[PDB]
């Protein structure tokens, strides 16, 4: 037996409905959502650090004469100069006191602390989401676990149930995204290969103990001024850490629809935004044939007191003869106004009083009982205070948001008006009848 | 210090320190009355939607007013071309009911 509903999307907040068989006893279901999770595809392109520049032991060759060969490593530099007769602690170092070359060379690598302190650079694509829900009916309950897209079936032996699709596509995540040490940036980083010095980016590898990096600092060297021994450099600064600078604040605290952001794998968890329609499929040993329920015989609903607020502020009490003894339920029908409760316990003649939650200036829903229907009608006051911990149970549409006092003025003085020009039509036609009388 | 915030009807949540985050929603406690006097109904609605009613409570006292000037417009209309109609007949009589405003 098949029963299709609409869920909000909304955690810890129950949804209740009641499935009418035509030769049965009515059935009550509630659908609790307990967690969500938005999961998207991703692929790596780089690590970065901060770089280490390593300068090593000059050669130098008397009287004779150098020059430059080429290698593989990162942002390599070579440079010759000219007659230099160069010192150190035991004296002069050549024999030849003019045409003294020297070469001098530099390179990058990565730093050893850079183990812990580094970042990773990713691309995102299209997201899923993933349910978990509780479901009671009649006398059992089931925990499950479903992929909303469409057509998936959903879980275990006895149950079957299939949901979506969602009716609003949302992903807090840009098309590349950064993560250090477990904070999550919205950043546009350059390729790779598209190294400019001074920014982000500047030393690229694919994993941190990879034989190949690519890097651009901006390196130059310069030619000796005091002759003891040495090699000068000028370079740029890094732009790691002028992104630490600069970095802003990370998405945890931006996203929309108050969402959690976790890491490892990239996820959004518990956010809520649009509708989810559901369908789902009942055993049929959970039905009981209407022999065996109670038959009621009269009822009345009186109302007490009331506010319309975000929690349960009202109250009601029925009166009821019935014929046996039995646990049938109730329910609400109308979509502005809430229930509590689920059963009740009944016998020969008595009352009961539930409690409720609307949002609504006036109440004017009806209640069943066992099957047997009910009108009630009052006057709901504003609230008192101003801000709770909670949030609303119920939506808020146009029509029923304005009073029925307010609805008695604005009609008569509107229709009054345009009955009055109906009259002032009628006797014209009369007029020119009357007209027409007259010849 | 002391520090101003505004809320609405989704909420919102703050952070102070190494504590935990904490949440707040608003409600409906406007003043006036949705079951006075037309006096108080209109101080109620209108703080309720206060930047849409200068689309909404506007809109509709708006639309009120010109009803009913559209309206006793259309019935003088009425008042023109029968009473000229009436008096086309000089040097004659007609019923009183009548012969009393073709005068006016």
């Amino acid at each position: 037996f098949e029963h299709a509903t609409t869920v909000p999307n909304v955690p810890g907040i129950p949804y209740k409905a009641l499935v009418e068989r035509a030769g049965y006893a009515p059935l009550n279901l509630e659908i609790t959502v307990v967690s969500s999770e938005l999961t998207p595809s991703t692929n790596k392109e780089y690590v970065t650090c901060k770089f280490h520049t390593v300068i090593p032991s000059p050669q130098v060759k008397c009287c004779g004469s150098l020059e430059c060969k080429a290698s593989s490593k990162a942002d390599y530099t070579c440079r010759v100069f000219g007659g230099v007769y160069p010192f150190m602690w035991g004296g002069a170092q050549c024999f030849c006191d003019s045409e003294n070359t020297q070469l001098s060379e530099a390179y990058v690598e990565f730093a050893p602390d850079c183990t812990i302190d580094h970042a990773v650079a990713l691309k995102v694509h299209t997201a899923a989401l993933k349910v978990g829900l509780r479901i009671v009916y009649g006398n059992t309950t089931a925990h499950l676990d479903t992929f909303v897209n469409g057509v998936t079936p959903g879980s275990s032996r006895d149950l079957k149930v299939i949901a979506g699709p969602i009716s609003a596509a949302f992903s807090p995540f840009d098309h590349k995204v950064v993560i250090r040490k477990g904070l999550v940036y919205n950043y546009d980083f350059p390729e790779y290969g598209a190294m400019k010095p001074g920014a982000f980016g500047d030393i690229q590898a694919s994993s941190l103990d990879a034989t190949d990096i690519v890097a651009r600092t901006d390196i130059r060297l310069l030619k000796p001024s005091v002759k003891n021994i040495h090699v000068p450099y000028t370079q740029a600064v890094s732009g790691y850490e002028m992104w630490k600078n600069n970095s802003g604040r990370p998405l945890q605290e931006t996203a929309p629809f108050g969402c959690k952001i976790e890491v490892e794998p990239l996820r959004a968890s518990n956010c809520a935004y649009g509708h989810i329609p559901i369908s789902i499929d009942i055993p049929d040993a959970a039905f009981v044939r209407s022999s065996e329920s109670p038959t009621i015989l009269e009822v009345s609903c009186t109302v007490a007191d009331c506010i319309y607020s975000a929690d349960f502020g009202g109250s009601l009490t029925l009166q009821y003869k019935a014929d046996r003894e039995g646990h049938c339920p109730v329910h609400s029908h109308s979509t502005t106004a809430v229930l509590k409760e689920a059963t009740t316990h009944v016998t020969a003649v008595g009352s009961i009083t539930l409690h409720f939650s609307t949002s609504s200036p006036q109440a004017n829903f009806i209640v069943s009982l066992c099957g047997k229907k009910s009108t009630c009608n009052a006057e709901c006051k504003p609230p008192a205070d101003h801000i709770i911990g909670e949030p609303h149970k119920v939506d808020q549409e146009f029509q029923a948001a304005v009073s029925k006092t307010s609805w008695n003025w604005l009609l008569a003085l509107f229709g009054g008006a345009s009955s009055l020009i109906v009259v002032g039509l009628i006797v014209l036609v009369c007029s020119s009848m009357l007209i027409n009388t007259r010849r | 210090t002391s520090r101003n915030f505004s809320v609405g009807r989704e909420g919102l949540e703050y952070v102070w320190g190494n504590h935990e985050p904490v949440r707040v929603w608003a409600q409906e406690s406007a003043p006036g009355d949705p079951h006075g006097w037309p006096h108080e109904i209109i101080i109620h609605y209108y703080h309720r939607h206060p930047v849409y009613t200068v689309i909404v409570l506007c809109g509709v006292a708006l639309a009120i007013l010109v009803g009913t000037a559209s309206s006793a417009a259309c019935i003088a209309k009425a008042r023109r071309d029968c009473l000229t109609p009436y008096a086309l007949a000089p040097n004659a009589t007609v019923p009183t009911a009548l012969a009393v405003l073709c005068c006016i």
